[PDB]
């Protein structure tokens, strides 16, 4: 007769939550290992074996999500101007297509 | 046959789930053996007594989460080889066949 | 008996200290007396404002100790901060928290 | 080894306004970076517009024609009038 | 090393994305995000490897860093 | 008034050189508010440059020192 359904959160509900969460949140989100290694190959090719600090790594990185929060947010109002909830390739584009970096 | 972390199919209203049993109850020495050894029941810890003086397994069932933990007898579990695998793809077909009468009811009744 | 410059200005933040950096600075090549005052003044009140605004934010949030978050609220809150710490980007800031209204639930 | 900031004096300022609240050290670095910054954009604007007016001298006029053209709206008017008074309490005491 | 723009994860660009603020991440995005992020780290690191060897110094040093930020407009509050 | 005087053909005048083929009309009228506060933005710094030269008359020199403070360079009118 009655058969089981599991609790799911409507699509959306746990993102709203998570993103409740994330905008609470100071910590950093990309991890620090798998990011500094983005960098060791991203100077390799400007300089050979240039060591780098345990900082400006650290810097780098708020720098980076700092900038990349920014254009997602920009990205948004974006979506949002096209009167849509997805984000899309465009939108990050037409967004830096305005900041001049385009 | 039944054994600790291994495939079981079991009963839950009218269909057959897998299921992983983590323990496995004795009813003579009111004890039972885990996973990460005998123990007996703790503090918050029970099993119902329809099946406690049977054979029970505590069991999980895969793809649902802890919450749907529980104690079986031999009424409801059996073990995983072909024969309950089969009846298991039977009694999908039948949870099929109410889908498809519950679809036939609906269409019906929008009509 | 020496008394400081700041005493002399009342003020907290070092007029001494102002001055030399304002002449090493090679901001120009003369510099005069007053010009190391009012910068210290100024100073001081922008750190207070600031300092102020993370004082009313802290005390919400319960903590006794300013943290880095603390001086984001403050800034990206106020509306004149942000404009001048409006391409500064803090340590340890997250974001100013905000969802459209046309992502909200119906 | 000797290392130039301004720790002690946006502590004392801090107790000035509020005399029970504590600071983290990292926050602190985020005021003495900013106060370095803005130190810096008050003084080259200063720097500038003397460079533009043929003068030779960084005077506190220079550094208000900055305050008011740097710090935005209001922040600039309370700005002002505590330089003022400041250079004011500083030529009254000598 | 080599590749390593994979390790800024989609379970992560989504992070940032949803600090953002953002609620459906198309697909596609993840490509175009870390291509965002190597472009910005590019010119960061090399204005900081510039930075790095004009003082003729082998570690890169987090206050290049933060002179790099600066210089393209981003400035960053903590380091120095 | 002396607003409403950047008229619509002006605007539209604009629309075009920026490569626009159907402009709104409620755009002619929220151009010009932005027109305004921005201007409001150079006029008021390229005076506060002339009143540091005590100077009563302001400069062309002054206006494209404003907008280097602004950010926007402006060359072909002297600096």
């Amino acid at each position: 007769g009655g058969v089981k359904k599991p609790h799911r959160y409507r699509p959306g509900t746990v993102a709203l939550r998570e993103i409740r969460r994330y905008q609470k949140s100071t910590e950093l989100l990309i991890r620090k290992l798998p990011f500094q290694r983005l960098v060791r190959e991203i100077a390799q090719d400007f300089k050979t074996d240039l060591r780098f600090q345990s900082s400006a790594v650290m810097a780098l990185q708020e720098a980076s999500e700092a900038y990349l929060v920014a254009l997602f947010e920009d990205t948004n109002l974006a979506a949002i101007h096209a009167k849509r909830v997805t984000i899309m390739p465009k939108d990050i584009q037409l967004a830096r297509r305005i900041r001049g970096e385009r | 046959e039944f054994a600790l972390g291994g495939r079981c199919l079991a009963f839950h209203g009218p269909l057959m789930y897998e299921a992983k049993i983590l323990k496995i109850w004795d009813p003579s020495s009111k004890m039972y053996t885990s996973i990460p050894k005998p123990q007996k029941l703790g503090e918050d810890e029970s099993i119902p007594e329809e099946i406690i003086n049977g054979k029970c397994f505590f069991i999980h069932y895969q793809g649902w989460k802890s919450s749907w933990d529980e104690w079986v007898g031999y009424d409801r579990i059996r073990a995983y080889n072909e024969e309950n695998i089969a009846m298991k793809k039977r009694l999908a077909n039948e949870a099929k066949e109410a889908k498809k009468s519950l679809l036939e009811q609906q269409k019906k009744k929008k009509l | 008996k020496a008394k400081t410059r700041s005493s002399r200005a009342g003020l907290q933040f070092p007029v001494g200290r102002v001055h030399r950096l304002l002449r090493k600075g090679n901001y120009a090549e003369r510099v005069g007396a007053g010009a190391p005052v009012y910068l210290a003044a100024v100073l001081e009140y922008l750190t207070a404002e600031i300092l102020e605004l993370a004082g009313n934010a802290a005390r919400d949030n319960k903590k006794t100790r300013i943290i880095p978050r603390h001086l984001q609220l403050a800034v990206r809150n106020d509306e004149e901060l942000n404009k001048l710490l409006g391409r500064v980007t803090i340590a340890q800031g997250g974001v100013l928290p905000n969802i459209q209204s046309v992502l909200l639930p119906k | 080894t000797r290392k130039e900031s301004y720790a002690i004096y946006v502590y004392k300022v801090l107790k000035q306004v509020h005399p029970d609240t504590g600071i983290s050290s990292k926050a602190m670095s985020i005021m003495n970076s900013f106060v370095n910054d803005v130190f810096e954009r008050i003084a080259g604007e200063a720097s500038r517009l003397a460079h533009y007016n043929k003068r030779s001298t960084i005077t506190s006029r220079e550094i208000q024609t900055a305050v008011r053209l740097l710090l935005p709206g209001e922040l600039a008017k309370h700005a002002v009038s505590e330089g003022t008074k400041a250079v004011t309490k500083y030529t009254s005491a000598k | 090393l080599r590749d390593n723009i994979q390790g800024i994860t989609k379970p992560a660009i989504r992070r940032l994305a949803r600090r953002g603020g953002v609620k459906r991440i198309s697909g596609l995005i993840y490509e175009e995000t870390r291509g965002v992020l190597k472009v910005f780290l590019e010119n960061v690191i090399r204005d900081a490897v510039t930075y790095t060897e004009h003082a003729k110094r082998k570690t890169v040093t987090a206050m290049d860093v933060v002179y790099a930020l600066k210089r393209q407009g981003r400035t960053l509050y903590g380091f120095g």
